[PDB]
RNA sequence: UAGUUGGGCACUCUAGCGAGACUGCCGGUGACAAACCGGAGGAAGGUGGGGAUGACGUCAAAUCAUCAUGCCCCUUAUGACCUGGGCUACACACGUGCUACAAUGGGAAGUACAACGAGUCGCUAGACCGCGAGGUCAUGCAAAUCUCUUAAAGCUUCUCUCAGUUCGGAUUGCAGGCUGCAACUCGCCUGCAUGAAGCCGGAAUCGCUAGUAAUCGCGGAUCAGCACGCCGCGGUGAAUACGUUC
RNA sequence: CGAAGAACCUUACCAGGUCUUGACAUCCUUUGACCACUCUAGAGAUAGAGCUUUCCCGGGACAAAGUGACAGGUGGUG
């Protein structure tokens, strides 16, 4: 949100991941919300995000923070002509 | 080329809008109540010989004018009729509803009854040219100025369409001081949809 | 047109020079409506040359035009296989827009920094019989001369 | 796809934003005046017909 | 005291004036003339009624204005003393029906239209 | 001249610095105004003085080889994280949500008509 | 009191303005005029076809005229016939 | 302090009813005609200016997707519900627009003149904070009473002085603001920084005869939020029309 | 240009997850209330419970099933 407020998040991710405490890699989680975004909890993880068609696996590192999960699950598959 | 509505041309110069009531925030809920009204009779009514129709509106009140030819029919036995009416449009409105009939005179100059009729005829299958001359003649005797008709789609179960009809006298839709009356009607026939246009030229307003 | 002349409107007179020919050069040197630039644009100029010239600023235009407007034209006629050009006496009207228009031109085609200094320049040259307004003069008389066999037509 | 459009109209929306315009009588639901609730179109026709209060042709 | 009224209009412009005995000023909405049109070419036109008949040095002027711009405000200054002038001496008429200022100048604005994006302009046609 | 680079001397000192990579007018006039000097003069009527605070204000600000090193070093991240908004530098393309298909020439550079 | 009387045809506004005019006049009290206030025209455009036909259009006008009463010496007279008395829909009131 | 307050509507203005303009008159030309020409008077003269107004029918023109509808087709799915994605792609080509390429101009300051129209959980005064977008408080207004609304071009000064420039503003990085559950795909606005192409445009081609073109801004419909478009509004305000060879 | 407003909705298309007298109707077979709401989950649709059954004056629109008649198609042919 660009107006100096809550910085948005999903609820039942923020829930999941929150439920995630010992920080386990192997505890993938999916998500549908390419709205939401990252906050330093889910630095360490690889979660899923619906691209529209797959879900498409990220890992998340501390240069993501500020950004989006859909930045990192493109829909287009362009390919030059 | 394309015509311009003659009703819609001749608003506020010759007639007077039909929905004669005033409002500015329920506006809308009154006109679609008003829409809904009028369906309502024509669905009801279609036995009768109903014309024209106009709704005042008075502080929860709704004054209702309907003009008809068979009258007595839509009154029904001394009644009877117009009360079971009024208790369903109380039903859909949520409000206080009051009627008026009126007694057409001279129907075979009203534009909507000769469409209605002559669709009916070409549902009944009969022939166009037959069902209009009939009419011309009932108009023209009734004591038009003139007629005008033009029905138009699957004549008589044809490959393909066209527009057909006849008139008598004057139509002069370019003047507005003229009282003409216009009327659409359709027919639905087993080989598609044909459309009765007809008007009617009165006596004018000076 | 196809239904003969049309009459045009009459030439409101310069509220200082009390002239016609000020006015239309207002009108043509202004772009989008802006009569109050064009005219201090022009009575800066005929300032400017009232400062380098004693003679009546008014006077030196008119001689310009008296040197710049032509008396003759070149008018384009398609005759089949071949489009040329015919002398005709022009106009005495057409005579002054054209030189209006040709002065107006090509003094915001000169290379200074402002349209005043542009315009009293081309003037005082067009006065002298130095600029090329007056080029295009003798260009359109020389084509004219040149192609002076068609009289007839 | 259509009459389940309007169900998803007149049945309450998730969000303030899903709400949106629709004829009342066609559905269109593209140009749309809040001051009739109608499309275009059948403004076009009711007003011809005068069954729309105070509209008229315009002409200045 | 004595007051030579009119009413002028021009280009959606309207001008109450008044004609006082005087020298020549010209007072606009508390304002001098001078200050309120700041062209020089249009107070000329507001004054030629005074170079048609032979007033100039006689009347200060008095006017409201409402409406338009500055040159049709001028325009409406000019009607208005034109008609003036009639109170005060309809022997002037005969000069200013030949001027045409009598004449109110019928020039409004044009209607924009359906189709077109301005008056009597129309988008580029493109023949393919 | 103040960092690298040797601004003109006929143009006055605000719209001389703007020629400066991170300096445009308004912060050009803040720090005039914060070293509290004229800035309608010319720089070739300078004193020295006045050029050495306009220096340390300069110099406490971020500028050319730093601004450069900070964009890019961003650019460079968002690149290399594989974000939407780098792959865009990536492949030379608009970035801020345009429409790439009669346009963008900006980011494609010379067309080429095919 | 000041009656702010509003509909979409002066032939009729005109006729009941009257109305009113003349129970204040018999009521036995003093009125202002009826005064004309501006009319207000909403203007609406709509596309003189169903598809894709977008230069050929057709303008539509809601005039609302409207007129304003006032009332000088209320009779209690003046004040009962003037709430009790009823107008055609057309016409609209607003009193106070 | 303010048309303020009193008073008055006189002028304006509003808006109803009317008058007015009809070749109606003067002369000339004309089949004794219709008509044309000029003139007078008049606010206006010749359908004053503009609009609504689109004959028979043509293009088997477009519309089964606004709507209705015959026939055919699916009806454990071509129907229905949800989420997310896409209609916003991008080697390229075209059309319609906006900005420009400058000094008739850019920038800072001061100052002047409009009209149409919209407004209730909406327009919002005024005050304060903020560089700004905007935020807090809070008043009036269901409206010729309040607001949107001190319009911008313009005018008077100052400065810039010919330069890819203090032009041009794209693109890009950073910070913020609003809307709204949510602004990455994919919003609008602001600030800071960068500062691209572009120095008037080939073949060819488009609009326009007067308050027109040209330019200048203002409002409204859709709209939670968002248009360089659309519709309307008014400001300033030209040149030309010889004439039908083509 | 339909579009007088493609973030979701719109949206008619695509992926996935779901339903089948059905999201929207009339006719019928209930001894009648059920919508709304809180939580568990879930991307949500949706199910699990509970808060609840108070239908209103034989009738009156609503909730269920059940019954198939039927609905429904921005699916084609302008
Ligand atoms: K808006
Ligand atoms: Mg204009
Ligand atoms: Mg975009
Ligand atoms: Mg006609
Ligand atoms: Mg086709
Ligand atoms: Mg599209
Ligand atoms: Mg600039
Ligand atoms: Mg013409
Ligand atoms: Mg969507
Ligand atoms: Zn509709």
């Amino acid at each position: 949100r660009s107006l100096k407020k809550g910085p948005f998040v999903d609820d039942h991710l923020m829930k999941k991941v929150e439920a995630q405490q010992g920080a386990e890699k192997k505890k993938v989680i999916k998500t549908w919300s390419r709205r939401s975004t990252i906050f330093p909890s889910f630095v360490g993880f690889t979660i899923a995000v619906y691209d529209g068609r797959k879900h498409v696996p990220v890992y998340i590192q501390e240069d993501m923070v500020g950004h989006k999960l859909g930045e990192f699950a493109p829909t287009r598959t362009y390919r030059g002509h | 080329g394309q015509k311009v509505h003659p009703i819609g041309m001749r608003v506020g110069i010759i007639r007077d809008w039909d929905a004669k009531w005033y409002a500015e925030k329920e506006y809308a809920e009154f006109l679609h109540e008003d829409l809904r009204i009028r369906k309502f009779i024509a669905t009801k009514l279609a036995d009768a010989a109903v014309s024209t129709i106009e709704i005042e509106r008075a502080a929860n009140r709704v004054n209702i004018s309907i003009h008809t030819a068979k009258p007595g029919m839509v009154i029904g036995k001394g009644g009877s009729e117009v009360e079971n009416l009024r208790k369903e449009l109380n039903k859909l409105t949520g409000k206080r509803v009051h009627i008026n009939i009126v007694e057409i005179k001279k129907p075979d100059l009203d534009a909507k009854l000769v469409g209605e009729g002559i669709a009916r005829q070409l549902e009944n299958r009969v022939a166009f040219r037959r069902a209009q001359k009939q009419a011309i003649q009932r108009a023209m005797r009734a004591g038009a100025k003139g007629i005008k008709t033009q029905v138009s789609g699957r004549l008589n179960g044809a490959d393909i369409a066209r527009s057909e009809g006849y008139s008598e006298g004057t139509v002069p839709l370019h003047t507005l001081r003229a009282d003409i009356d216009y009327a659409w009607e359709e027919a639905d026939t087993t080989y598609g949809k044909l459309g009765v246009k007809v008007w009617i030229y009165r006596g004018e307003i000076l | 047109p196809r239904k003969g002349p049309v009459a045009k409107r009459d030439v409101l007179p310069d509220p200082i020079y009390n002239s016609k020919l000020v006015t239309r050069l207002i009108n043509r040197v202004m772009v989008d409506g802006k009569r109050g630039i064009a005219a201090n644009i022009i009575y800066n100029s005929f300032d400017i040359i009232k400062e380098s010239t004693g003679n009546d600023p008014l006077e030196v235009f008119e001689q310009a035009m008296k040197n710049v407007m032509p008396v003759l034209e070149v008018k384009a006629r398609r005759v089949g296989g071949s489009n040329y050009q015919v002398p005709v006496e022009v106009r005495p009207e057409r005579r002054t827009t054209l030189g209006l228009r040709w002065v107006v031109n090509y003094a915001r085609l000169r290379g200074e920094h402002t349209m005043e200094e542009r315009l009293a320049k081309e003037i005082m040259d067009a006065a002298n019989n130095t600029g090329a307004s007056v080029k295009k003069r003798e260009d359109t008389h020389k084509m004219a001369d040149a192609n002076r066999a068609f009289a007839h037509y | 796809a259509k009459k389940s459009m309007i169900a998803k109209n007149k049945r309450p929306a998730k969000h303030s934003t899903q709400a949106y315009t629709r004829c009342e009588r066609c559905g269109r639901p593209h140009s749309v005046y809040r001051k009739f609730h109608l499309c275009r179109i059948c403004f076009r026709e009711l007003a011809y017909k005068g069954q729309i209060p105070g509209v008229k042709k315009a002409s200045w | 005291q004595v007051q030579y009224s009119g009413t002028g209009r021009r280009k959606n412009a309207v001008a109450r004036v008044r004609l006082v005995p005087g020298t020549g000023k010209i007072t606009v909405n508390k304002k001098d003339v001078e200050e309120y049109i700041p062209h020089a070419d249009l107070r000329e036109v507001i004054n030629q009624p005074f170079g048609v008949t032979e007033t100039k040095g006689a009347y200060d002027v008095i006017v409201n204005v409402n409406g338009g711009g500055y040159a049709g405000q001028s325009g409406a200054i000019r009607h208005g003393i034109a008609r003036a002038l009639l109170q005060v001496d309809p022997d002037f008429r005969s000069a200013l029906k030949r001027a045409g200022l009598l004449t109110r100048d019928a020039r409004m604005v044009e209607r924009k239209k359906p189709g077109l994006k301005k008056a009597r302009k129309a988008s580029q046609f493109s023949k393919r | 001249r103040i960092a690298g680079v040797d601004i003109p001397r006929d143009k006055r000192v605000v719209v001389s610095l703007t020629y400066i990579y991170g300096i445009g007018n308004t912060t050009a006039k803040k720090v005039l105004a914060n070293v509290g000097v004229s800035e309608d003069v010319r720089v070739r009527d300078l004193t020295n003085e006045q050029t050495d605070a306009i220096r340390a204000e300069i110099d406490k600000l971020k500028v050319e080889g730093d601004l450069r090193r900070e964009v890019n070093l961003n650019i460079k991240r968002l690149m290399e994280i594989g974000s939407y908004r780098g792959i865009r530098h990536r492949r030379g393309l608009p970035t801020r949500g345009q429409n790439t298909k009669n346009n963008a020439r900006t980011r494609k550079g010379p067309t080429k008509t095919v | 009191i000041r009656i702010r009387l509003k509909a979409y045809e002066h032939r009729i506004l005109d006729q009941s303005a009257d109305k009113i005019v003349e129970t204040a006049k018999r009521t036995g009290a003093d009125v202002s005029g009826p005064i004309p206030l501006p009319t207000e025209r909403s203007l609406y455009t709509v596309i003189r076809a169903t598809h894709k036909y977008k230069d050929s259009r057709e303008q539509f006008e809601m005039r609302t005229h409207k007129r304003l009463i006032d009332i000088v010496n209320p009779t209690p007279k003046t004040v009962d016939a003037l709430m009790k008395l009823d107008l055609p829909s057309g016409v609209n009131i607003e009193i106070k």
